[PDB]
């Protein structure tokens, strides 16, 4: 909603300051399980996978 | 048919049963949580090789031969 545009910008860099973004976030999603017998012992690791 | 094979062994080595062997079976576990992959291969066993068949291909014993026309002397 700010940024008056104009020419004379030339990089997409330079006025990136003004862009609409996520601000990030973070979810659960949680409760997981358990493999073999025990629970403390698992791990988690998100990816793109 | 059987008897005529020569003596054949497959090339890698391959599990077999046994009284004597390195390989412990395990007879039972944890399989505590059935959620882990369950393979289980089968029995011990004979491993039949083309089995499909019996009637093999038969390779002709016929050798080079022109069919050559015989009428022959009654005298």
């Amino acid at each position: 909603e700010s940024f008056q545009f104009s020419p004379s910008y030339v990089d997409v860099s330079s006025i990136s300051n003004f862009i609409i973004g996520e601000n990030e976030y973070h979810e659960i999603q949680g409760s997981i399980q358990q493999v073999c017998k025990d629970i403390n012992r698992v791990y988690l690791m998100e990816s793109e996978g | 048919e059987n008897a005529n094979l020569p003596a054949t062994e497959t090339d890698e080595e391959v599990l077999i049963v046994d009284e004597n062997g390195s390989v412990i079976v395990g007879g039972c576990q944890y399989d505590p949580d059935e959620s882990g992959p369950i393979y289980t291969k089968y029995r011990e066993a004979k491993a039949s090789t083309n089995s499909t068949h019996t009637p093999p291909t038969s390779i002709t014993n016929i050798q080079p031969y022109i069919t050559v026309y015989r009428w022959i002397r009654i005298a």
